[PDB]
C-alpha cells in the first residue's frame, strides 16, 4: 500500500501469512483491505493486478464473510475485466479470485 | 492613462495652491464628485483663518475631527482588506461608522438634483457638525458605559436603539436649499438636538 | 563543441545579451550565488540548470545504459529534498514521515559530497555514476519510482 | 511608486518571495488541513464510545439499584469507588499547533479511591470507567478546535497573499516595466534621433553653401 | 516564457482564428498529444458545422457536450481539492470518471503505438459516441455511485481497450468493435437500472 508496488514474495504466496494479516485490516470493515481493494480495482502499473488478484484470494479463502464481500467489492469487477484481458497470469489469478467469492455465496 | 507622472500635471503642480485630484475608482462608483480627499490638497486653508473664525469657531476643529476620521478611515480599510472585518476594536468600528456617513452623505453629492444642484456654506457646517458631534458622543459612550461591555460593544444596540436618528442624519442632505434657509438651518439644529438628548438619554440609562 | 561562458549583469536573465543568447544556443548551465556563499565549489545550480538535448548524450552504445534514469531519478529526488527543507522551516521537522528524513539526508549528502568536487578531484563518468547510485541506494528499491525494470536489480544490489 | 531599474528589480524581488512565502503557507495549511481532518475522524470514531461506555454505566447502576436500593448520595454521592476527580493539562505540538493534552483522575494521574459501594466495584469497572473515554473526547474535541482556528488562520493569510499581495505586485511590476521602457527608451532614441537630424541639416547646409561658392 | 503577452503573440492570436496550444504541463505529465484542452479553441467551427452534420448529425451534440464535460472537468477538479470526492454525488462522481476516461482514453494518443499512431475521423466519432452516449446513460439512471462503479468496473478496462484498437483492421472492424462495446456498455446502463 505504501509504496504502491504490488511484487510477489516469498510470503505473498503464503497462507500463513495472510491469516495473521486479517485482523489488522479491520478499522472500519476491513478498512486496509478496502483500500487494497480500491488498489485492485485502479492501479499504477498493470503487472500490480495480477499479484494483487493473488493477495486477495488467500485472505477471501480465510475469510468466507470476506469473499462475499470481495465479490461485491469493485476488485470483482477488476477480476471480471482481468477475466476478459490477455497475460495468462493475470487470467489464472482472476480465476482464482472468481471461485473464492463464488465457494463462499452457495453452500 | 490617468497617472499623475505626466509633464502636464507634474508641471501644473508644481505651481498651483489648491488641488482637486480626482479617482477614476469613485467614477466607477457612480460617487460623482469623484474627489479623492486622501490625496488632494489646499494650501489655502491657512488664509481663510479670519473667515472661518468670523463665520464659526467650531468649523476650523471639527475639519481637523473629519480629516482625522478620514485618515483612520483608510488605516482602517488598509487593514481589514487582509486581516478581516473581526477582532475589530469597537473604537475602530465606531470611526468606521460615520466615516461611512461621511462619504455617502456628506462629500457624495448628485449633481443633477433639485437638493445637491447647490448647497449653501452653513448647510455644510451644520452637516459637519452633526457627524462629529455623532462621532464625539458614540465615543463618549465608549469611555464609559458602566462597564467595557456596556460601553463601546453597544455601537451593534446603537445601530438599532438609535436607528431613527442615524436615518435623519443620512438623509438631512436630501432637502433643497431652495426650501428657505430659516426652513433648513431649523431642521439641523433640531435634527442635532434630538439626537444629542435621545444619545444622552441612552449613555445615561442602564448606564 | 562551445561551452561560452556568458557573464549575466545584475544577475537576472532579463539583460539583453543572456536572453538573447537564450535563443540561439540550446541549454543553460547556470552558477548560483548563494551555492558559492554555502562554500560549494562548483556553485552549478543543478535543478534550474538542463540541457535541451541532453538525451543524444545518454545512451548505450555511447556511455552506460543507466544514464538517463540516474539522471530524472537525481533531479526528482533533489526537488523533493528541497521541498522538504522548505516544509522543515516551517512544520518544526517533527511531524516529517520517514521519507521526508530520507531526503533531507539525501539532499545534504548530495550537497555536501556530490556537487562540491574538488578544483582538481578529476571524475570519469563511470565513477561518477557510481558516486551517483551511492546516493541513490539509500531509497529502498522500490521507493525508486522514476527508475525502470532490469536497472534497478542490475545496480541497486551494489 | 517611483519607477526605476532599482525599482524594477526590488518589485520583481519581492514578487518572488511573496510567491514562495505563499507556496510555504498553501503546505502548512495543507498538512495543518489534513491533521484537522485526521482529529476529527478520531473524534467522530470515538462519538461511538460515550455509547457503549454510558450503556456499560447504566446497566451497573441498574446493578447497584437492585442490590442496595437507593444509593446514599448526597454528603458522597455514592454511585463510585473511583474518581476522585482532577485534571491536568499538558500542551503538545502538531505542525506548529500547541495541540493541548489532557490528563485527569481514573484517565491519568491525580485519582484515588477509597472504599465504595455494594456494585462499587461494578460502578467503577463501568460509570468510572467511561471517564478514560470522556478524557480522550475533551482532548479530541480541544485539539480538533485548535486546529480549527490554526487552519482558519493560515487560510486567510493563503488566501490574502494570493488575491490582494501578488495581485497588488504585479501591475506594479507592470507599470514599471512601461515606464521605463515605454518611455524612457522611446526618449532615447527620438533624442538621438533629433541629433542626427541636426547633424544631417549642418553637413547639407555646409555642402550646399560649398557649392553655391 | 509562456507570457501570452509579446506583441508577436498578441497579433497572432488576434489573426489566427485557431490555436492549438501546447501545454509544457502535460509534456511533463507524459501526455503524447499535449493538447491542453483548457485553452484550445477553433472558431471555424461554425462554419465546419455544416461538414460536421452532414458527416453525422449527432457528432456536433457530441462535441457540444465534451466541451461541457471539460468545463465541468475543472470544477469537480476543485470539488475534489477543497473537500474531497467523498462530497460528489452519484451523478457528479459518474461526470467525474467519464471526464477522466475521455482525457485518458480518447482526448490523449498514443503516437510511439502503431494501434494510436493513426487516429481516422470515423474512429474518433465512434469513440466520441461510444464514450457520450454511455455517459449519459449512466447520468440519467441517478443509482449509488459505488454500487454503479463495480458494475461498470469491466466497462471501464473496455473502454480502455476500445482506444487499443488498431486501424489496420479497417475503419468498419474498428468501429462494430467500438460500437459492440458501445451496445453492451448501454445493455448493461438500462437492463442494470
Amino acid at each position: 500500500v505504501l509504496l504502491g508496488h504490488l511484487d510477489w514474495s516469498p510470503m505473498h504466496k503464503d497462507p500463513l501469512f495472510w491469516r495473521d494479516n486479517i485482523t489488522n485490516f479491520e478499522e472500519n470493515d476491513f478498512q486496509i483491505l478496502r483500500v487494497l481493494l480500491t488498489i485492485l480495482d485502479t492501479s499504477s502499473d498493470p503487472r500490480a493486478l495480477a499479484v494483487a488478484c493473488f493477495d486477495l484470494s488467500q485472505f477471501i479463502q480465510y475469510h468466507p464473510a470476506g469473499r462475499v464481500i470481495v465479490t461485491d467489492l469493485k476488485a470483482k469487477e477488476r477480476v471480471m475485466k482481468l477475466m476478459n484481458h490477455e497475460n495468462t497470469e493475470v487470467t489464472k489469478s482472476a480465476l482464482l479470485c472468481i471461485q473464492r467469492l463464488f465457494l463462499g455465496a452457495k453452500y | 492613462g490617468g497617472d499623475f507622472s505626466d509633464p502636464v500635471t507634474s508641471a501644473t503642480l508644481s505651481i498651483v495652491q489648491v488641488f482637486w485630484g480626482l479617482d477614476k475608482k469613485l467614477a466607477q462608483r457612480k460617487h460623482f464628485p469623484s474627489v479623492n480627499w486622501l490625496i488632494s490638497y489646499s494650501k489655502y486653508s491657512t488664509a481663510l483663518e479670519s473667515f472661518y473664525e468670523q463665520f464659526d469657531p467650531d468649523f476650523i476643529n471639527i475639519r481637523t475631527k473629519a480629516r482625522e476620521v478620514l485618515q483612520r478611515e483608510d488605516d482602517l480599510n488598509e487593514i481589514v482588506q487582509l486581516v478581516g472585518k473581526d477582532a475589530l476594536a469597537e473604537g475602530d468600528k465606531i470611526t468606521l461608522e460615520t466615516a461611512k456617513l461621511l462619504r455617502e452623505d456628506y462629500l457624495a453629492q448628485n449633481a443633477f438634483t433639485p437638493y445637491d444642484k447647490f448647497c449653501p456654506f452653513y448647510k455644510s457646517v451644520w452637516m459637519m457638525r452633526n457627524i462629529i458631534h455623532f462621532y464625539n458622543l458614540a465615543n463618549q459612550a465608549v469611555e464609559k458605559g458602566a462597564g467595557m461591555d456596556g460601553q463601546k460593544i453597544t455601537y451593534t444596540l446603537i445601530k438599532h436603539r438609535l436607528g431613527d436618528l442615524f436615518y435623519r442624519l443620512v438623509s438631512q442632505k436630501f432637502e433643497d436649499p431652495a426650501e428657505g434657509e430659516p426652513a433648513l438651518v431649523a431642521k439641523f439644529k433640531k435634527l442635532h438636538e434630538d439626537l444629542t438628548a435621545g444619545f444622552r438619554a441612552l449613555e445615561d440609562e442602564t448606564r | 563543441t562551445q561551452i561560452p561562458i556568458l557573464t549575466m549583469p545584475n544577475d537576472d536573465i532579463t539583460h539583453p545579451t543572456p536572453d538573447l543568447t537564450g535563443y540561439i544556443t540550446e541549454g543553460q548551465i547556470y552558477i548560483d550565488r548563494q551555492l558559492q556563499n554555502r562554500q560549494i565549489y562548483p556553485p552549478i545550480n543543478v535543478l534550474p540548470s538542463l540541457s535541451r538535448l541532453m538525451k543524444s548524450a545518454i545512451g548505450e552504445g555511447m556511455t552506460r545504459r543507466d544514464h538517463s534514469d540516474v539522471s530524472n531519478q537525481l533531479y526528482a529526488n533533489y526537488a523533493i529534498g528541497k521541498d522538504v527543507q522548505a516544509m522543515k522551516a516551517v512544520v518544526g521537522e517533527e511531524a516529517l514521515s520517514s521519507e521526508d528524513l530520507l531526503y533531507l539526508e539525501f539532499l545534504d549528502k548530495f550537497e555536501r559530497k556530490f556537487v562540491a568536487q574538488g578544483a582538481y578531484d578529476s571524475r570519469n563518468i563511470f565513477q561518477s555514476l557510481d558516486l551517483a547510485w551511492t546516493l541513490l541506494r539509500i531509497f529502498p528499491r522500490e521507493l525508486l519510482h522514476r527508475i525502470p525494470g532490469k536497472t534497478l536489480d542490475q545496480y541497486y544490489s551494489r | 511608486v517611483v519607477p526605476t531599474v532599482t525599482m524594477l528589480g526590488v518589485m520583481k524581488s519581492r514578487l518572488v518571495g511573496a510567491t514562495r512565502g505563499h507556496a510555504l503557507l498553501k503546505k502548512k495549511s495543507d498538512a495543518l488541513t489534513v491533521q484537522f481532518r485526521q482529529i476529527l475522524k478520531n473524534i467522530v470514531t470515538t462519538k461511538e464510545s460515550m455509547g457503549e461506555v454510558m450503556k456499560d454505566s447504566s446497566f451497573a447502576l441498574i446493578e447497584a439499584k437492585y442490590v442496595a436500593g437507593e444509593n446514599i448520595k448526597h454528603i458522597v454521592l455514592e454511585n463510585v469507588q473511583n474518581a476522585s476527580i482532577k485534571v491536568r493539562s499538558r500542551q503538545e505540538n502538531i505542525a506548529g499547533v500547541k495541540i493541548p493534552k489532557f490528563e485527569y483522575f481514573t484517565d491519568g494521574e491525580t485519582k484515588n479511591d477509597l472504599t465504595g459501594l455494594a456494585r462499587g466495584g461494578q460502578q467503577v469497572q463501568q460509570c468510572r470507567a467511561a471517564y478514560v473515554k470522556a478524557i480522550e473526547l475533551l482532548v479530541e474535541l480541544a485539539s480538533l478546535q485548535t486546529s480549527f482556528l490554526t487552519l482558519d488562520e493560515a487560510i486567510k493569510t493563503t488566501n490574502r497573499r494570493v488575491n490582494a499581495l501578488e495581485n497588488v505586485v504585479k501591475p506594479r511590476l507592470e507599470n514599471t516595466i512601461t515606464y521605463i521602457k515605454g518611455e524612457l527608451d522611446e526618449l532615447e532614441r527620438e533624442d538621438f534621433f533629433r541629433l542626427k537630424k541636426i547633424q544631417g541639416y549642418k553637413k547639407r547646409e555646409i555642402e550646399r553653401q560649398l557649392a553655391s561658392s
